[PDB]
RNA sequence: AAGCCUCCCGGUGGAUGGCUCGGCUCGGGCACCGAAGAAGGGCGCGGCAAGCAGCGAAAUGCUCGGGUGAGGCGCAAGCAGCCGUUGACCCCGAGGUCCCCUAAUGGGAUAUCCUGCCGGGUUUCCGGCUCCCGGUUUAUAACUGGGUGGGAACCC
RNA sequence: AGCAAACUAAGUACCGUGAGGGAAAGCUGAAAAGAACCCCGGAAGGGGGAGUGCAAAGAGCCUGAAACCGGGUGGUUAUAC
RNA sequence: GGUGCAGAUCCCGGCGGUAGUAACAGCGAAGGGGGGUGAGAAUCCCCCUCGCCGGAAGGGCAAGGGUUUCCCGGCAACGUUCGUCAGCCGGGAGUUAGCCGGUCCUAAGGUAGGGCCUAAUAGGUACCUACCGAAAGGGAAAGGGGUUAACAUUCCCCUGCCUCCCGGGUAGGUGCGGUAACGCAAGCCAGACUCCUGACGGAUUGGGGUAGGGAGAGUAGGACCACCGUCCUACCCAAGCACUCAAGCCCUUGGAGAGCCGUAACGGUGAGAAGAGGGCGAAGGUGUGAUGGGCCUUCCGUUAGGAGGGUUCUCCUGAUCCCUAGUCCCCAUGAAAAGGGAGUCUGGAACGAUCCCGGGAGACCGUACCUAGAACCGACACUGGUGCCCCGGUGAGAAGCCCAAGGCGUCUGAGGGGUAACCCAGGCUAGGGAACUCGGCAAAUUAGCCCCGUAACUUCGGGAGAAGGGGUGCCUAUCGUGGUUUAACAAAGCCACGAUAGGUCGCAGUGACCAGAGGGACCUGACUGUUUAAUAAAAACAUAGGUCCCCGCUAGCCCGAAAGGGUGUG
């Protein structure tokens, strides 16, 4: 799989990561239930190129 | 320049079996000197260097020492083992 | 056929890729042009006076 | 209770299909504790993991039917032929084998002085003209 | 990444006592060296994909030996 | 590993001199393939002989070296004699040897 | 029994009422930024850190003055640790560092990534490299010193 | 309603090959004192008994309407709108 | 004053009735018994067995996706039902290159800066200069055996090769053999010019290989044993290095005809045939690589391991894969460059390699996984589309049917039923045989191969598989023709095809499967081709043939606002 190093070499908001809230933040904020409002799925959602 | 030393379960097996170290370095992409950065910081000799870029924003090097030196002593000095 | 069978041929390389200047996926690859900021044959930012209602 | 890891690791160590790997029902607590490829190699040796061999099709019926077809002509006859005559023996291959045998036979006779150049040249043209139907036909002509 | 004629398939088992089968891809054969108007490559001249560094092994030992035989030549001396 | 190996010895007999050449095989059907022509193969064996020891122009330019006679095997030892034109004679003797550890 | 009407109790639901660190309109001030690299974007930085905000490999903040006086480690309350009475945090003034793309500018990028040639010390690294103008030097070689893009509306 | 945006990220999520289009969503209490402990349950801000508070529509938390559904009160019902 | 709602196919929010109803069938698959885990099993796990695919439902890899990959732990939501399971949820991890690809070159094509134009540019562009344009075109050099839970021409072991740079020698500077074609360790560094690989269509055929697939003998292991003794599995080796080569083309001699030589076929020859000698020369093969492995197997301890045995021989068949030559065809003549090698000259120094030996170096970026009846696009875990490359019997066959290797019973809802009516697919029907109907629609009939036989008409090629008639199984023996084996012919062993004689059973011998109903007459378009993606495939469009018009190139016809441009490298 041939990635021209703008997506695989720079890693972050360009082909990296989709993660839940860290567990210690959920305890600290005492939140009733704490979600990531930007969660997506590889199969249903779409990632820009 | 060196950033961290990787001590996962794959990294531990390579120290004991292949005499290699696994480090995370800056990805400055004009590389001649990871060889002489470790040869200066730890006073060892390097035989081979194989480098990699992980999918989560890191550059990982597999530096293999010469038979006269043990990668266990370098790891033990850092406290990995 | 116009509908479902022809949407299957929409899995090649896209017509528009990322643009360095604006960070939007609007760079027309085949023409050397960003269809959002003009990067490629405009030094000025592409901007029109109809671009919002008055 | 899932151990698809052990079935997967055993099939490539043994080089067989993943459906050829069977466990020992009486020693499953021992298979369940295997985690590495070194563990699995030992179980195959200790017969805790059985490796089935691949099979083949028995050839007893085929050998007997082929022998009858060869020697008594049974099953070769014109109620068994589905394809065309030229798809069973091509006509060009019939001619290639016929004219090569004739040529290399009279070439031997000329090279060994049984016949002269004029009879060799006369027979060479007749063969090309389909004058003979066999190599037995030329040697009956040779003895006049 | 499927088939391409610019590569020939080989499979090996005759000179062979081990037990497996695979496929090797090599590039098609070369030819005696090229441009063209006079159009005759030569006799005794060598062309290989790599070079054995040879010098007189890849050329005859006449006056114009590697250039061409005595055909397109004497109007050059 | 490999078991059994077939070792061929040819005693080249041209005028005055005498050359002995060795050659191994692996499957006993190659022995007859080597000897099927025995003119190309023996001449190409003499080249390797000259390159190793020294000196060239021994008995090379001989005309067609007439293949061989008939192979006869008495004690599992194959033997044959082959000649060519004149002043060149060869005696061939093939030995089977089990390797064993 | 299927049921039917009325009220009570409960469920489901989220109207009504009250609230508000958000808007909306007027008055009054104030008013250019950029090759000393802008505005805009992309990737990074927290002990455990996903987002916003802040910051840039010196990266949840470094130095010097002034104010303040006992807590501080943002939204955000956990586990663990530390900073501060040798005056911290915070506020104001002045400095330092300031990744890549970007007018983007040594060359190239349908690669936010690659790759040169001179000069300097010398691991790193730091400077110079279209259209014009006034000069140097042999004359098309080379060299010294000096517009481009952004801005809600208003303007020519 | 007020700017499209009073809130865990508004031109944010999400839709389009693209120019472009474009949401939803406020409220425990003065103070978390956010329900120890015991029985049931695989578990569940789940059930029961307790306890905190001026007061538990107690986390799906101010007030809590109607439609709709379930239980009950009072009339009445299988020869007839 | 943003001031009173029952209506606007009103806007938004919540909720009924239909109704616990349709659907969870159709596209050619299927489960059963025993045991386990768990609070809870038609649905998860283990064993036995049964069924289905087997030119795809198996194997390998793209564009696209973007972590879906691997391990551990879960089940509030998610999956057409359930779920203890998962492409879901929580926590940890995983992608290694001088030799693979990008990177480089140019193609059709494009852009920037100058010029010319434009009121102006973010507009046009024939010219000049530069650059861009292919992860299936060109493009220096690697293989095997092993190793992880997850990577491997990338890591380990063994054996190598390329480019450049050092050090030590040597061939050369100042050397040889052959009539010749040619044979070879042949100097160095700086230029100039030239040549040849790179580097190219379609059709058809021979020759040589290789993968693969078979038969027999033997040694180990397995399966069956009512009686026979047969059946299955293993038996095998890379790149590099040394040697060898058929076709073809060359070199000496030789001197042929009213003829010779030769092919599968065309053919060759005094401008020099046959015959004799030779030179250059594929794919492969044989040695070495390798007392190295990996394959089968026995015994002991059954922890850690340890100790043995075998891995041989004779043949056949065979590519749509590979290399090598012919021949034929075009109002088709079937890419360009970087990068390679060589030759001939000019200048310079006397030290010096294109050959052996030792040493050093070879940036940077991609690499996990799917690649599709659940990982891509179609709002979905969508029967569509996007894929390309590959794969024993019967048989002409990659067809239909049956079965290996490999995979599956998740094209993910089930159970009961003497199984109602009815519907979607299928089988058969006495007597009649189109009486049905707009119409023989649908269904039926025929069907493979060999031999015989074949009309009118005709553009003389066709019609034509016209029409029509006969044969076909099994068993017991034979014969003929040809291939192959160190193999003229004849013998021997294997193998293929075509026939012959006799015996025999059934309703039926292309016994299933596969598999044309035929004939006479008229209209219409000559023919092969194209068309309304999603109600029209046609007599419509095109076509070859015919015929007419404009124009001598600063033309004719057409595009532009201009500079200019297409036809026109005509």
């Amino acid at each position: 799989k041939h990635k021209s190093l703008g997506k695989k070499l720079r890693l972050g908001k360009a082909l990296k990561r989709n993660s839940p809230i860290p567990a210690w933040v959920i305890i600290k904020t005492q939140a009733e239930i704490r979600f990531n409002p930007l969660r997506r799925n590889w199969r249903r959602n779409n990632l820009k190129v | 320049i060196i950033k961290e030393f990787l001590a996962t379960e794959k990294a531990v097996k390579l120290i004991e079996s292949q005499n290699t170290l696994t480090i995370i370095v800056n990805r400055n992409t004009t590389k001649k000197d990871i060889k002489n950065e470790v040869e200066k910081l730890f006073s060892v000799k390097v035989e081979k260097i194989n480098t990699l870029i992980t999918p989560k924003g890191e550059k990982k090097a597999y530096v293999k020492l010469k038979q006269e030196y043990k990668a266990s002593d370098v790891a033990h000095k850092l406290g990995m083992l | 056929m116009k509908g479902t069978p022809s949407f299957g041929k929409m899995n090649k390389t896209p017509t528009h890729v990322r643009c360095r200047r604006c960070g939007r996926n609007s760079f027309n690859a085949r023409k050397g042009y960003c269809a959002a900021c003009g990067f490629g044959r405009s030094k000025k930012i592409r901007r029109y006076s109809w671009q919002n209602k008055k | 209770p899932e151990f698809q890891l052990q079935r997967r690791l055993a099939a490539d160590i043994a080089g067989v299909g993943l459906n050829n790997i069977k466990f020992n029902p009486e020693r499953l607590e021992e298979v369940e504790e295997a985690l590495t490829r070194e563990d699995i190699k030992k179980l195959i040796k200790e017969r805790a993991v059985i490796v089935n061999p691949k099979r083949g099709i028995s050839s007893g019926r085929l050998k007997e039917r082929k022998h009858k077809r060869r020697s008594k002509g049974e099953g070769r006859k014109h109620g068994s032929r589905k394809g065309k005559s030229g798809a069973r023996t091509g006509d060009k291959e019939i001619w290639i084998n016929k004219i090569r045998k004739i040529r290399r036979y009279i070439r031997w006779l000329r090279d060994n002085n049984v016949i002269d150049k004029h009879t060799y040249r006369l027979l060479y043209k007749r063969a090309k003209g389909n004058y003979f139907k066999n190599l037995s036909d030329v040697k009956s002509y040779l003895r006049q | 990444s499927p088939q391409q004629r610019s590569g020939s398939f080989r499979k090996v088992f005759v000179k062979l006592p081990s037990g497996k089968s695979t496929i090797h891809y090599e590039r098609r054969k070369d030819n005696i060296a090229r441009c063209g108007m006079c159009k005759k490559p030569l006799n005794g001249v060598k062309n290989n994909y790599t070079y054995k560094y040879s010098k007189t092994e890849k050329r005859p030992e006449r006056v114009y030996g590697g250039y061409l035989c005595h055909k397109c030549l004497e109007s050059l001396i | 590993m490999k078991v059994v190996k077939y070792v061929l010895t040819a005693k080249i007999d041209y005028d005055g001199k005498e050359i002995e050449i060795k050659r191994s095989f692996r499957h006993r059907k190659n022995i007859f393939e080597f000897l099927k022509n025995a003119d190309s193969n023996l001449k190409g064996a003499l080249s390797e002989y000259a390159k190793q020891n020294k000196v060239k122009s021994s008995d090379l330019p001989l005309n067609e070296f007439i293949t061989c006679g008939e192979i006869e095997e008495e004690q599992g030892v194959m033997r044959t004699e082959c000649k060519g034109k004149e002043k060149v004679s060869v005696k061939i003797e093939v030995q089977t040897q089990k390797i064993a550890k």
